[PDB]
């Protein structure tokens, strides 16, 4: 009745597997590792159906548990069994961590073979499994007092910068996002704020980083006391599951050694209801360039001899669209050598969403002495995604 | 070539040597290392025979870890494990029947066409054993054998044995065979599931109070397929099923609810039992929502259908479905949908007191959906439209961007539902005109300006402000701008001749869109043809709209109610959709 | 030129790492993990010339071992592939049918060999005979 | 001779948990630091063993924050093994103690002052591997004198040349252009080939920025290349790798020649042309061994020669022969050879002398793309096809890409359709071909076509088509499949509504059948498609008075009048009132000839 069970780490590598019915191949494993673990804009739901296959997933700390089926299984069965088995594992070796899985592979295999037979969750009381299992688990100052304001207000700003280096064929060579959250709070008294956020943040070569303020308390949730005025709450750098707003496709044709043709097509890979503004595309041209004739149906294009590049300016663009610029370049044959080494095409833009996928879930403000609560406070939230070094090789 | 492949001073030779030792103390560690290496993807086929030689031992652990590797290799390389059945067959006569059960399970885990000769014979001899666990494992592997495509002439004998196994004094065993029969009946021939109603039902209802946690689930799932025939029998079955409020969070409770709601047919008010049962069905559903978030999500998906089929059960229990701040989003959305489902004319004053609250929080998705729910309330209850419009005006006045855009989009629908009732609101909307960035909000604003053109004297300037950046805009805003300007012309002629000419020139010539050009010509060929017929054609009365969005197909609803517990009720799709 | 040289196993444990450019320990670990992930996915039918960040990787498989050289985009591919094979041949000749444990237990000698053949990110010596003679003379001391 | 370390690896491998490993390494670190900090004097052999153990601990992954003092003291020892261990430790782990760095500099200076070649080699390797600013400022003036001294050993010469390379790469402002350049150039004539290799690398890097000083090396380079390629099987046996004479040195020499303009001396150019012709002729010969390494070693030099020929671009016969060889490589078992040959021909695609030669391989390129399993080879083949597309072969190439689209992978489909659209727009000679190609592209892959392409195709169909019947028939035939989708439905609705009268004569395209097909497509699409189809329906009412009634009951249905969308409701209401009110002659006035695009 249960097709099979899988246990994944946070990075997306399968820690362990156990398949009980042959109607589920490694394609299902790849589909779970792609569509659910590495989802970008997929709506979260415990039960997901893809390719006529149902996956029920439960997250414990940074460990994923997935039950895979292809039939019309009792939905509550799967989740109750998952909770019971997690409780059994916790009873056997305490907290559930990747190291504990690595140490007790054998006990995990024994338990999965024992409590689950062909998908049928037989009687699996934790007390009664002692007889059937012969193995033993291996266990292992910043805010002044007396603040008053006429009205309560706060602003949150999630400011992010995306950096991308892309190959001409579309392979993502590198990409990373550097972000910070800025809180500007006019609150009266000594408030206590609980900040709750989703799982897109885990707690030269870009590597994942997360650094909080001095007032942050961890125990999920982040509890703090906002200092008056504006302050930086947390800063971070992320590298996985980045959302790239734009895609640039260059096509360069070298007609002999005298002429050149450059056609650049840009595509907007975000929702149709969002709008990117102040877009600028910098297209390099060879040093020995006599002149260029450029035509484009969106924005305006101009040639800069001092900088030796074509600047294409678009005031704004919506999502899921396309645009094209075509330039014909005439070259004077000074030297028939020193081939034009093509530098990457540069992009600058501004998007009203966080490219890293971050989204603030809730912010509860409680005051013990005074009477106001989060209902009284007025809250603004703004997301500002921007381009850092956004380069596509041409 | 064979570079780095040598096995003279490598770890493979050391592992092979270590498996040939007669000391179990090092043998257990060697087997654990082999298992770990196989888990990491290493090729240990060359070490397979030695592990086979490890199976000839008396110690319990060594055999258990060996069978674990055999099970690992069964799915990986079935062919290699196929030939090892000659040692598995000679293991059903020893004491300690748990070893026999393990061997039977492992042998059934192999999928080989010729394995039946080594599989059919032992099974017929294992159902008659002192230990009921052997019979339990046999009942489990019967389904696995049935999975293999074969004639199975002895299927009649297998079904007879399974049916005879039900009438057994000893509890999880029978509530494993009932599940096996339920699985077999999933591929039901023309003559299947013999209805031995009296004895089988009496035994099932007698063992129901003594089965394990999953035993009740299996028995209830099997019983839900049955169709009663007597009103007194139906009353007895319902009375026997109601005490299912067990410690199992949902599965037992949800299955009991499914059985009771499917077994719901009797006189309306001839006996005071229908009311009692409807009253009893509320506390379990209400207490379902206190579990883990996933189980909450399943319970809410089922409660949606329960409310759809019969709203009398949860009529006054809307206080439970309010949103907590720390809940996951997929539970918040379902709670909102159920809240809108139960909104009667009595509790709006409190429901609307919560939805407005939800529009003052940080989560943007929930804020947009809460404003949309405020809109849906005013179309379901005709006595609260003024209150809903007041709430929407307040949410517009709070000056937040994503609140304002959704509020305007919703007020458009409310206006379309109740024409010529909120003309005075228009001015208050206009001041909040510069913060419209979505195309839906701009389209709604332009449509509202187009309507009630006589009630606004400033509409001409408002549309002249729009015409300047006619391009670089979505197609829907251009279309609604055309329609609004043409409607404005037909109400205020002799003063807007510049507007219509400008907009028709922009749509006809500058825009290359095919259908937009078609509409530009269609409008142009009416205004210049005759202004009498054009006014009747464009400004004709538009029929009203009912709230058909919040409805389901009755046949689909009945099928889903028949399948409350399963995944059919979670996706709200027919079972044949996914196979 | 050459950026780094890696000798790795299938499980991900790095057996040898030689770096010819400035990096930090965290950056080095990230690059090692990325190289392992890129090389492992590819099958035997694929090419050995795999792009990686703004460089490329020339890699070869020997049983359960992976030999990787990271070079610039414009550098030659076949020459460095044959350099990899020549290095492996000299390792085999010097260690008398080399195995993974030979590299594990003699990391400093492997570093001496790698310095003998690759220096400053270029190819230093190519002859197997002269390299073996120098190594034998050094071992004789 | 280190049994303790040897058992250390076994003991650490025997650890069954992370805690055991951490405890063992912490205990060993405590032992090492206690022994160093102790007052008891311990021999240098113990120092070597413990420094090696610390190096092993560091290479395991954990950090080391001490032990530099003993390692730096090891350098002054007279035993080679201890010196090598110390230098390895210093190269692997770098410390920021300025006095320690200065002491290292002094010790390396003392080792350089010695006449032992091995110690000088170790010092040079340390300088090259570390390459810090202090080492540069200390030894920039000292290294070239060691390189150019006539009594130095060959190994020291190679190491010194590469060290000067490293210092130049890391510290370009601290290395002046002195009078040692002549000796560096003359090094190319040394009998030891490794010296030639090191000199070639250094000269290549330096001449990448300073051509005038090293411009005199071209004659020596071509002479050595001629000697290498004309050698027999019994010559240069020391540097011969699998029956190939000196692959890496020849590759380096060709790379060196690539960064210079063509030689001024006609004799030098003649010798170079002879060398290139000899290499190509030897390449056309059958292989002398079944081992793949001989093939790779020969192919490396072959591809370098081809790249040099492309770079110079002055010999038509060489270009033709290179094109022939590259075309031959497409029919090869190895994927690497196909990849490299595709890259090389794509480079040739921008050359004046070889357009026809590259064009001749069009069938081979198409076959390779069709029978290809690797994605990268497919992408490079597609890029080559786009690169060599001209007026004559435009139709063949576009047809090939369209035929590939049906079985193409989804990842490449976007690139293919974009390139097909660009080619069709660029090389459109006959409007019938362009319209047919665009309609086929839409019918195949409309999920990846933009919104400008099917605006342009309809604009051309309206303005000057004379293929309106042809346009309508193709759409009518294509719309009859169950897999029809958004863009095809939209363009088909427009085309049918505008021009159904031209194909309504045929019994297979009667107006009722057209309307039935369109309405079958109707209830499956989004709202802009449905609005377009409603405009199509009002067009049908005026074109075909026989079907008007059947159309009207479609509008009056509750699915249109009470539709939640504003635009669909407005269109339905307006069209229904337009058909019902006025008269039939009034309707024909609103739906006239559709004047063409501007």
């Amino acid at each position: 009745m249960i097709g099979g069970l899988f246990i994944y780490n946070h990075k997306g590598e399968v820690l362990i597997s156990r398949v009980y019915r042959d109607d589920i191949g490694r394609n299902a494993v790849d589909a779970f590792r792609v569509n659910v673990i590495h989802a970008r804009q997929q709506v979260r739901s415990p039960v997901t159906n893809i390719a006529r296959t149902s996956f029920f997933h439960v997250k414990r700390s940074n460990i994923w548990l997935a039950a895979v089926t292809k039939q019309n299984v009792n939905a509550a069965m799967v989740f109750e069994f998952l909770y019971k088995m997690c409780d059994v594992m916790a009873a056997y070796f305490g907290k559930i961590s990747e190291e504990n899985i690595k140490n007790n592979f054998v006990l995990i295999y024994e338990l999965l073979d024992e409590i689950l037979d062909f998908g049928y969750p037989q009687n699996s009381e934790t007390g009664a499994l002692k007889t059937f299992i012969t193995q033993q688990g291996i266990k292992s100052g910043w805010r002044r007092e007396g603040i008053k304001y006429r009205r309560n207000e706060l602003f949150l700003d999630v400011l992010e910068s995306v950096n991308l280096l892309m190959s001409p064929q579309g392979q993502v060579l590198s990409a990373h996002v550097s972000g910070r959250v800025v809180m500007k709070s006019y609150l009266s008294g000594m408030p206590e704020c609980k900040f709750g956020m989703n799982d897109k943040i885990v707690i030269s070569i870009a590597i994942d980083d997360c650094t909080f303020h001095q007032c942050v308390r961890l125990s999920r949730s982040i509890s703090f006391i906002p200092p008056d005025g504006e302050f930086e709450l947390m800063r971070y750098r992320t590298t996985k599951d980045i959302i790239l707003p734009f895609r640039v496709i260059p096509l360069v044709r070298e007609v002999g050694r005298t002429k050149l043709e450059v056609k650049v097509v840009i595509k907007s890979n975000f929702k149709p209801s969002l709008l990117a503004q102040k877009i600028e595309v910098r297209i390099p041209t060879p040093l020995n360039t006599s002149g260029v004739q450029v035509i484009c149906m969106k924005g305006k294009a101009k040639y800069k001899a001092s900088e030796n590049a074509i600047v294409w300016k678009i005031k704004r663009m919506a999502g899921m669209k396309e645009s094209q610029i075509s330039a014909e370049i005439e070259l004077l044959p000074t030297n028939d050598k020193k081939k034009w080494a093509r530098p990457p095409i540069s992009m600058n833009f501004e998007v009203p969403f966080a490219p890293s996928g971050l989204k603030v879930r809730y912010l509860k403000v409680f005051e013990p002495k005074l009477n106001y609560s989060d209902h009284d406070v007025i809250k603004w939230v703004r997301y500002i995604g921007r381009s850092g070094i956004y380069e596509t090789r041409c | 070539s064979k570079y780095f492949t040598t096995n003279k001073k490598g770890e493979i030779f050391e592992l092979k040597a270590e498996l040939n030792n007669e000391k179990k103390e090092k043998r257990k560690e060697a087997v654990k290392k082999v298992i770990a290496a196989m888990t990491v993807g290493k090729d240990v086929s060359s070490l397979f025979p030695d592990v086979v030689n490890c199976m000839q031992t008396d110690n319990l652990e060594l055999k258990k870890l060996v069978y674990l590797y055999l099970m690992n290799y069964a799915k990986s390389q079935p062919d290699m494990a196929i030939m090892a059945v000659n040692s598995f067959v000679k293991d059903c006569e020893d004491p300690n029947p748990l070893i026999r059960a393990l061997a039977v399970r492992t042998m059934g885990c192999i999928r080989v066409d010729k394995i039946t000769e080594y599989l059919c014979e032992p099974l017929r001899k294992c159902l008659k054993d002192e230990d009921p666990y052997v019979r339990k494992t046999a009942a489990v592997c019967v389904a696995k054998l049935h999975d293999i495509n074969a004639q199975m002439v002895e299927d009649q004998g297998f079904l007879d044995s399974l049916r005879d196994l039900i009438a057994d004094s000893n509890p999880m065993v029978v509530a494993n065979a009932v599940a096996a029969l339920s699985e077999i009946s999933e591929s039901h021939p023309n003559s299947n599931l013999l209805d031995l109603n009296p004895q089988n039902i009496n035994k099932l209802l007698t063992a129901l109070n003594e089965c394990t946690e999953w035993g009740q689930i299996f028995i209830l799932d099997c019983l839900s397929n049955y169709n009663p025939k007597d009103d007194r029998e139906a009353q007895s079955i319902c009375e026997r099923v109601t005490p299912r409020l067990s410690h199992a969070n949902s599965a037992v409770v949800l299955s009991a609810v499914k059985v009771l709601m499917k077994f719901l047919e009797l006189l309306p008010k001839d006996s005071d039992y229908y009311n009692m049962l409807l009253k009893k069905l509320a506390p379990p559903l209400v207490t379902l929502l206190s579990g883990e978030p996933e189980v909450q999500y399943v319970a809410l998906r089922n409660i949606n259908l329960i409310v759809q089929k019969r709203p009398e059960i949860l009529k006054q229990e809307i206080k439970v479905f309010f949103v907590k701040y720390n809940d996951p989003i997929y539970v918040k959305l379902e709670k909102l949908d159920i809240m809108i489902r139960l909104a009667s004319q009595a509790n709006i004053a409190q429901v609307l007191a919560e939805l407005k609250e939800y529009a003052t929080e940080v989560d943007v998705d929930f804020v947009r959906k809460a404003v949309r729910a405020i809109g849906r309330c005013a179309i379901k209850v005709e006595q609260s439209a003024e209150r809903c419009v007041s709430t929407l005006l307040d949410l517009i006045q709070t000056k937040v961007n994503y609140v304002v855009q959704e509020a305007i989009v919703v007020i458009r629908d409310i206006f379309r539902k109740y024409p010529n009732k909120y003309e005075s609101i228009i001015a208050t909307l206009c001041e909040n005109l510069d913060s419209l960035d979505e195309p839906d909000a701009r389209a709604a604003m332009i449509w509202i300006v187009g309507e009630y053109a006589e009630r606004i004297d400033n509409a001409d300037e408002l549309l002249e402000s729009f015409l300047e950046g006619f391009h670089d805009e979505s197609t829907q805003v251009q279309l609604t701008l055309l329609t609004a300007i043409v409607k404005l012309f037909l109400k205020k002629p002799s003063e807007t001749q510049e507007l219509v000419q400008q907009v028709l020139s922009l749509a006809t010539q500058d825009s290359d869109n095919p259908d937009l050009r078609d509409r530009g010509y269609i409008y142009w060929r009416l205004l210049s043809t005759d202004p009498v017929t054009a006014k009747e054609v464009v400004l004709s009365e538009k029929p009203l709209i009912s709230e058909e969005t919040d409805l389901i197909e009755p046949t689909l609803l009945d099928e889903l109610i028949c399948h409350i517990g399963s995944l059919a009720s979670v996706y709200h799709k027919p079972p044949n959709a996914f196979v | 030129m050459i950026r780094f040289i890696l000798i790795q196993n299938r499980a991900g444990k790095t057996r040898l790492a030689k770096w010819y450019m400035q990096f930090d320990d965290d950056e080095k670990q990230k690059l090692i993990e990325e190289v392992h992930a890129v090389v492992t996915v590819r099958d035997a039918k694929h090419t050995n010339f795999v792009e990686f960040r703004n460089f490329k990787i020339i890699y070869r498989r020997y049983a359960g071992l992976y030999f990787c050289i990271c070079v610039d985009v414009n550098d030659n591919n076949l020459a460095y592939l044959e350099a990899i094979h020549n290095f492996v041949e000299v390792l085999n000749e010097y260690f008398h049918n080399v195995c993974e444990l030979d590299l594990v237990f003699n990391f400093y000698k492997v570093y001496t060999v790698v310095d003998e053949m690759f220096l400053a990110g270029e190819i230093r010596e190519t002859s197997q005979t002269k390299v073996l003679k120098q190594l034998l003379m050094l071992q004789s001391l | 001779g280190m049994r303790g370390l040897a058992v250390f690896i076994s003991d650490i491998r025997n650890c069954k948990s992370k805690e055991a490993e951490i405890k063992r390494i912490n205990k060993e670190l405590a032992n090492i630091r206690s022994k160093f900090k102790g007052d008891k004097a311990l021999d240098g052999y113990s120092k070597k063993k413990y420094v090696c153990k610390l190096l092993f601990i560091f290479l395991l992954g954990h950090d080391i924050d001490f032990g530099h003092m003993e390692a730096v003291n090891l350098l002054s020892s007279n035993r080679y093994t201890e010196k090598q261990i110390g230098y390895l430790f210093i190269s692997v782990l770098v410390n920021s103690n300025s006095e320690l760095i200065r002491l290292i500099n002094n010790a390396i200076k003392n080792d350089l002052a010695s006449r032992n070649p091995t110690f000088m080699g170790l010092a040079l390797h340390c300088i090259a591997n570390v390459g810090s600013r202090e080492m540069a400022e200390a030894f920039a003036g000292e290294i070239p004198k060691i390189l150019v001294a006539g009594d130095t050993m060959d190994s020291v010469k190679q190491s010194a040349a590469l060290c000067l390379l490293r210092l130049y790469r890391t510290s370009p402002d601290l290395v002046p252009m002195g009078d040692w350049t002549s000796r560096v150039v003359h090094l190319l004539n040394d009998q030891h080939l490794g010296v030639v290799t090191a000199a070639t690398s250094l000269i290549t890097t330096l001449a990448q920025k300073n051509p005038e000083e090293f411009k005199t090396s071209v004659s020596l380079a071509v002479s050595r290349l001629s000697r290498i390629v004309t050698s027999a099987s019994t010559d240069l046996q020391d540097y011969t790798y699998y029956f190939v004479p000196a692959p890496w040195l020849s590759v380096k020499l060709l790379r060196l020649l690539q960064c210079y303009p063509p030689p001024e001396d006609p004799a030098v150019r003649g010798r170079l042309t002879e060398c290139l012709e000899t290499i190509l002729n030897k390449a056309q010969e059958p292989p002398k061994s079944k081992k793949v390494q001989h093939s790779n070693a020969k192919n490396a030099v072959l591809f370098e020669a081809i790249s040099l020929i492309i770079h110079h671009d002055s010999e038509p016969n060489l270009l033709v022969r290179a094109c022939n060889q590259l075309g031959q490589f497409l029919q090869h078992r190895e994927t690497n050879l196909r990849y490299l040959a595709l890259e090389s021909m794509c480079t040739l695609a921008s050359s004046e002398f070889s357009h026809e030669a590259v064009k001749t391989h069009i069938e081979t390129v198409i076959n390779a793309l069709k029978t290809e399993r690797d994605v990268s080879v497919r992408q490079r083949a597609v890029d080559l096809l786009y690169a060599m597309c001209d007026r004559s072969n435009a139709q063949q190439i576009v047809a090939e890409m369209l035929s590939y689209l049906e079985t193409a992978d989804y990842s490449i489909r976007e690139e293919i359709v974009l390139k097909v659209a660009i080619l069709a727009e660029k090389y459109a000679v006959d409007y019938t071909w362009y319209v047919d190609t665009i309609l086929n592209l839409i019918r195949i892959a409309g999920d990846y076509v933009s919104e400008e392409v099917w605006y342009r195709v309809i604009q051309i169909v309206i303005n000057r088509d004379d293929v309106q019947g042809y346009a309508a028939k193709t759409v009518f035939e294509a719309l009859q499949a169950p897999a029809c989708h958004e863009n095809l439905v939209k363009v088909g609705g427009y085309i049918l509504g505008e021009f159904g009268n031209l194909i309504a004569g045929d019994p297979r395209s009667s107006p009722l059948i057209q309307f039935n097909l369109l309405h079958s497509k109707f209830h499956l699409c989004s709202v802009p498609t449905r609005a377009l189809l409603l405009s199509t329906y009002i067009k049908f009412v005026n074109l075909f008075p026989e079907v008007k009634a059947t159309i009207q009951d479609v509008l009056r249905s509750d699915s249109q009048l009470k539709n939640a969308d504003v635009e669909l409701q407005q269109r339905a209401v307006e069209y229904l009132r337009l058909s019902t009110v006025a008269s039939t002659d009034i309707l024909a006035t609103v739906l006239e000839e559709m004047p063409p695009f501007p």
